[PDB]
């Protein structure tokens, strides 16, 4: 039918001003995130300071999912930008300037080796074994 | 041969041996993730190296016109007379003297040898 | 050594101001690349090059018992021409060798430690391919490295 | 320039990609630093040489230097690069007519020089890095002909072969028939000459 | 409940969004015509195996753009946003992904070289001075 | 239409006369040096992050532009005068170009007041 | 050249193609199909791996021209093997009419029942083809 030969044209459409400022997330392909499962989640600047230009905290679930520091893209394009078009029912695109974009990494939530303690395993380094021992032991 | 990240840490997956089932696992360490594994094969390596350089070879060295060209080879898969040809350039050819040939007919990216 | 001789070559990085080259990996680590596929994935292309995967091995191995940025920057520190008296002053001293000393021509810019992550994945695929035989190691006396 | 250009050609940024692109496009790398990757680096090369060549964006002393097995496009523009003036070549014919060589004897009244050959696309500056890229014929009277067949893709070809001589090699008659050590004492010599 | 907690019905909707690069100039005129909300004509048109897109800029305010499609299988990418009231909402996810590019070159080339030559007023250059300075 | 093989010889050298006539030889030296001092200079002076001082009134200097005259000699009088390159041969002078910075100077003394000065060609 | 074969060192290295550690801890099922039909040989008639051993296995092929140019073949080989690490070592290979020179190898059946039983196989095997001397 004519799905497969279908030609549109749409207006677009630019507001001067929004709320909301349009920002971009992005995830690792090998992440695989689904966001059905995220009944609740969170984003927030980091701790370290303890701000506008600092790295983001993304928690899903609380502290029962998965979480993830978004880190702002440190290379600007002073002669491109990019836009997020939306299909509209009235047969014109809304277009939203990218304000900034976050690539999100996921944080491993174990316990992970202390400053002391990797201080006083890394002289194992020169004759370790078994390496599961390790862990295991701690 | 083939590497496994666990799935919950993305970090690397260590084959391990179920005392209980005597069977292979790789399981992550710092994770305390398991995955039964079925390769069976923990390592492998070949001395000999005899590898193939076609697979290391890239399609796209038709474009250099440094290379030279032979009108005497014609593609076996389009039948383009003229091929581009060169030596293995690895260091690891111990006897690297044979001839590799790339067609030089655009999205024609077979390669063979003499 | 047994334990040595089973896991053959590692890569060391020779940062400048510190007195003894790091681990590899353990600037990933410190600029932040937690799992070994963050990690990998920067510095292996192409994931189905199994040489390339048994070079890297024991660069992981060794550096394993740093799991956390932190801990690597703390890490980094310790080994620093200028001992910091506390784990905050020795990541911070790290942090500061690793934003403006490591590599400025990638960048010395808060946020320039991606573009760091790949051009150091790439200094050690550079270093795989030319261990591994697959590239020609280069030649001092090229006029075209001249300058 | 060439970091604002390369972003309209459609080189994506390292900071926007994820690394499983990194296998199939080729790095792209401006005075070292890794910029991006390109798909299509044999249509990026192409136009980056028209563009040097027609002086667009690109100045003449930028090299572009292309690893075909490599999958690298290396891009120089800093200072220090040692470069030379090459003719170009083309479908084995020199982009050079009488009409270049007419309006350069007539150099003078006219203003006509150099910087028009340049301008023309007639001659380009290849440095030490390009060369290798470069497939070169020593002269057109005999390298390019299509009887010696030894090479159809020749890229550039040399304006005068003497003109890898120096100042002191370039006053030695009938180098080319002297043996090698004599050019080389005559070259000290000449300095230490009088006149 | 809490300020950095995010509305997700822009993802448990299954909002789809379209991501494409433009030039800035191009978002420039975009931009300094938002007001009008007539900058100018998206047109989409989809065949049995092969799919093109171009924009159309206003004439008003000029004084054709093929756009290049890309996968968005490579990687998963989402839009968020952050609202003046602080509080965060997730808009959708990226389902394509282009960039936009005129259809011709050649002019092109010379509109490159007019933001060029915009761009490099800046770079002051030491000034010769014809007498010494008393 | 084409150089034929028996004008070619003829047509490179007409060329080289060119390049040599527009280039010359020493090229390397004197477009190394015009880089220099027309950008290099300029860059170091805006490069350098401005001076802040504080006792407490606080204190900037901000470089601003350089300007370079032409190369002249002082007389024991003070007399300044432009210096020509054989008289520094002959005089054993250094022939050296007098350089000046333009500089902005803001002071604040906490008191929601900035007082901004500018020192032309120091 | 037989004086010329016996002054050159050779070592395992020189003889080996290729060499794996594969996990079978049950013979009468290696994982390696080939070697089926000639380990069940040695399981047949067993002695030092009646009881047990370990079920990390070790696989070595040699290149049957290397061999032969050094007049080098599996027996002694094998004998130098358990010469050199004793029983420590269970070396099994298949007969010399074989397309393939293969010979497995399991830490012995009281080690099992000195460092390690499974990272241990990659010291050995770096071992065998570094110091070991045919
Ligand atoms: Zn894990
Ligand atoms: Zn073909």
């Amino acid at each position: 039918g004519p799905s497969s030969q279908n030609v549109t044209e749409y207006v677009v459409r630019v507001p001067k001003n929004t709320t909301k400022k349009y920002n971009i997330m992005a995830f690792n392909a090998a992440d695989k995130v689904n966001f059905a499962t995220w009944n609740q989640a969170r984003l927030e600047r980091d701790l370290s300071n303890k701000p506008e230009d600092q790295p983001w905290l993304l928690r899903v679930n609380g502290k029962s999912g998965r979480k993830f520091k978004g880190i702002k893209k440190g290379g600007v394009t002073e002669n491109t930008s990019y836009y997020i078009f939306t299909q509209c029912p009235d047969g014109a695109f809304e277009a939203f300037p990218v304000h900034n974009w976050y690539n999100f990494t996921p944080l491993a939530r174990h316990r992970t080796l202390t400053a002391e303690e990797a201080e006083e395993e890394w002289e194992r380094r020169n004759k370790v074994l078994n390496h599961f021992s390790i862990m295991q032991q701690r | 041969v083939g590497i496994r990240f666990c799935q919950e840490c993305n970090n690397m997956l260590y084959p391990k041996e179920d005392k209980e089932n005597r069977i292979l696992l790789y399981a992550c360490r710092n994770c305390d993730y398991q995955q039964e594994a079925d390769n069976s094969c923990i390592y492998v390596n070949k001395i000999t190296h005899e590898v193939d350089e076609l697979t290391q070879i890239i399609a796209d060295v038709s474009q250099d016109p440094t290379l030279p060209r032979t009108e005497d080879h014609p593609c076996q898969k389009c039948g383009h007379k003229e091929a581009v040809f060169f030596q293995s350039h690895s260091a690891r050819a111990e006897d690297a003297m044979r001839l590799y040939y790339v067609c030089t007919a655009p999205h024609c990216g077979h390669r063979w040898t003499e | 050594g047994a334990k040595k001789s089973a896991i053959g070559q590692r890569i060391v990085a020779t940062l400048p101001y510190i007195k003894q080259e790091v681990p590899i990996i353990i600037v990933f680590r410190a600029l932040g690349f937690v799992s070994d596929r963050d990690i990998l994935e920067h510095i292996i292309y192409d994931f189905e090059d199994p040489e390339m995967m048994e070079m890297v091995k024991p660069s992981l191995d060794e550096a394993f018992v740093i799991q956390e940025q932190n801990v690597a920057l703390n890490f980094i520190g310790s080994r620093g021409a200028k001992p910091g008296v506390t784990k905050e002053k020795r990541i911070k001293y790290a942090k500061e060798v690793l934003q403006k000393e490591m590599l400025p021509h990638v960048g010395v810019s808060d946020f320039c430690e991606t573009k760091k992550a790949y051009f150091l994945g790439y200094m050690v695929h550079r270093l795989l391919l030319a261990a591994l035989g697959r590239r020609e190691l280069d030649d001092r006396d090229h006029y075209g490295n001249k300058r | 320039p060439i970091l604002e250009f390369l972003e309209e050609w459609s080189m994506e940024n390292l900071e926007e990609i994820s690394p499983a692109a990194i296998a199939d496009a080729t790095k792209i790398f401006v005075n070292g630093c890794w910029v991006g990757i390109h798909k299509d680096p044999e249509q990026l090369m192409n136009t980056l040489r028209k563009l040097r060549r027609q002086m667009d964006i690109i100045v003449s002393e930028v090299s572009m230097i292309r690893d075909i097995r490599e999958r690298e496009i290396r891009i120089y523009t800093d200072a220090g690069r040692i470069c030379r003036p090459l003719l170009i070549v083309e479908k084995q014919k020199l982009l050079l007519k009488k009409r270049h060589i007419d309006q350069l004897k007539e150099r003078e009244y006219n203003n006509y020089s150099w910087q028009d050959l340049v301008a023309s696309g007639v001659v380009e500056y290849i440095d030490t890095l390009e060369e290798e890229t470069v497939m070169l014929a020593m002269t057109p009277d005999d390298l390019q002909e299509k009887e010696v067949a030894y090479c159809s893709t020749y890229t550039h070809c040399e304006i005068h072969p003497s003109m890898i001589l120096g100042v002191c090699a370039s006053i030695i008659p009938f180098p080319d028939h002297n043996q090698s050590p004599r050019n080389t004492y005559q070259s000290a010599m000449g300095k230490q000459a009088m006149g | 409940a809490e300020r950095g907690e995010l509305d997700l019905t822009g993802a448990k909707q299954n909002t789809g969004v379209w991501l494409v690069k433009v030039p800035k100039y191009l978002s420039q005129q975009w931009a300094k015509a938002s007001g009008r909300g007539e900058v100018g004509k998206l047109r989409i048109a989809k065949t049995q195996g092969r799919t093109e897109v171009s924009f159309t800029l206003n004439e008003d305010l000029a004084n054709e753009h093929p756009f290049v499609l890309q996968s968005v299988g490579g990687q998963t990418l989402t839009v968020f946003t952050e609202s003046s009231s602080d509080k965060l909402s997730l808009e959708g996810i990226v389902v394509q992904r282009a960039e936009c590019r005129p259809a011709a070159s050649e002019n092109y080339m010379r509109l490159k070289r007019l933001q060029i030559e915009e761009s490099s007023k800046p770079v002051r250059l030491s000034q010769q001075l014809d007498k010494v300075v008393t | 239409d084409e150089i034929t093989p028996d004008l070619w010889q003829e047509a490179c050298w007409i060329v080289i006369s060119s390049y040599f006539d527009e280039k010359g030889l020493v090229r390397q030296q004197l477009d190394s040096f015009d880089e220099f001092i027309q950008m290099s200079v300029q860059r170091i002076v805006e490069d350098a992050p401005p001076i802040d001082l504080q006792a407490p009134p606080r204190y900037l200097l901000k470089f601003e532009q350089i300007y370079l005259s032409k190369p002249t000699h002082w007389e024991r009088d003070g007399a300044p005068s432009p210096m020509m390159p054989n008289e520094a041969r002959l005089r054993n002078l250094t022939y050296s170009a007098p350089l000046y910075v333009d500089i902005t100077k803001t002071v604040i003394k906490e008191g929601e007041e900035q007082l901004q000065t500018q020192h032309q060609k120091t | 050249k037989d004086i010329l074969c016996r002054l050159e060192h050779t070592t395992l290295r020189k003889v080996t193609a290729n060499t794996a550690i594969y996990y079978d801890p049950n013979p009468q099922s290696t994982v390696v199909a080939e070697d089926q039909e000639w380990v069940n040989v040695y399981y047949e008639m067993p002695d030092f791996d009646v009881a047990r051993i370990s079920p990390w296995l070790l696989r070595v092929e040699l290149d049957r021209k290397h061999m032969t140019d050094r007049k080098l073949t599996m027996e002694q080989i094998a004998e130098k093997i358990n010469a050199g690490f004793g029983d420590d070592l269970n070396c099994i290979f298949n007969d010399d009419n074989a397309e393939k020179l293969v010979l497995r190898i399991r830490i012995m059946n009281s080690d099992e029942n000195k460092m390690d039983d499974d990272v241990f196989l990659r010291c050995i095997e770096s071992n065998m083809l570094t110091d070991m001397t045919l």
